[PDB]
């Protein structure tokens, strides 16, 4: 399983951001907003093959969690799409990037504002944001947003779609790496 | 903007 | 450019299908609905990559479409995602299939029925199609739907979507290679 | 069904 592949909880679909260790040990971030409800994650929709279990949440205010691996002999690949991810950056304007996720696969785009903030409604408002002119729908929420071998963002939420266009917001991946003293490969 |  | 990557008309986006040759001589497959209205083809939205000239349309009926290449140096490969496609075969009912297209990327289900007749409205009606539980959204028609190393179907059309789950029919790419003398690769 |  790889960064934008699709992650089952008990109630729907999500994707994975990156994978992360801290030591020998494995996890993957995704969005907070995701593991807000949801305990246990799942690699398939018939829920038999268990990932791991949600470790840390954050959502609203950022957009990050992070489920630790149980899982010990899924693979854990450190690419997304052929691509290595060895390391995390800032965003800035103008930025090149891509997201993956498990709805709408790969796409590309740039980041158009930072320090967004984004009210998804009934409370539940985000700061700090990364604006892009990528596309994204239902589904992609978590996956990574990525530029070169650089971990940027993981996806929020936005307006939009991928057959005419959208606006996706990232939650910047630095601040759940920070918090919660794992290492993106 | 809606949660995806 | 390769199977399942943007095509762009003068009037909007379609997915490329297979890369095919007679010879010497390159082409891709995409579907007729997209052909039918669009001679000249780029790869990219801005419109200043030229890809080729349609030299083939069927659609409806069928839903298949050929455009020869012009673009001497750009590379046309001949992988799906990572996977080689070089053969072509009929569906059968269960069969594994993965589709690829622009908008939504790489989908796998089942091959769910045969022969089903689709109608678009408006006198588009298309004969003979594989139906698939299978997703897909706009922009995704003309992109391939493989199995292994075998080229089986061009997207055509469907309901639902990527995020809750969808039904799409594909055109057996069979007809189209048999029409246009050409071999997938 | 609608064509994509
Ligand atoms: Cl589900
Ligand atoms: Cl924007
Ligand atoms: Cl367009
Ligand atoms: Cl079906």
């Amino acid at each position: 399983i790889s960064g934008g592949d699709a992650i089952y909880s008990s109630t729907g679909r999500c994707s994975l951001g990156f994978n992360v260790r801290s030591g020998s040990t494995y996890y993957f971030l995704t969005a907070g907003h995701c593991t807000d409800g949801a305990t246990t994650w799942w690699a398939n929709s018939a829920r038999t093959t268990v990932l791991g279990t949600t470790s840390g949440s954050s959502f609203p205010n950022n957009d990050y969690g992070i489920v630790r691996y149980t899982n010990t002999t899924i693979p854990k690949d450190g690419t997304v799409g052929g691509q290595d991810i060895t390391s995390a950056a800032n965003a800035t304007v103008g930025m090149a990037v891509t997201r993956r996720g498990s709805t709408t696969g790969t796409h590309s785009g740039s980041v158009t504002a930072l320090n967004a903030t984004v009210n998804y409604g009934g409370g539940d408002v985000v700061y700090g944001m990364i604006r892009t002119n990528v596309c994204a729908e239902p589904g992609d929420s978590g996956g990574p947003l990525y530029s070169g071998t650089r971990a940027i963002g993981l996806t929020s939420g936005g307006s939009g779609n991928c057959s005419s266009g959208g606006t996706t917001f990232f939650q910047p991946v630095t601040e759940a790496l920070s918090a919660y003293g794992v290492s993106v490969y | 903007d809606a949660i995806y």
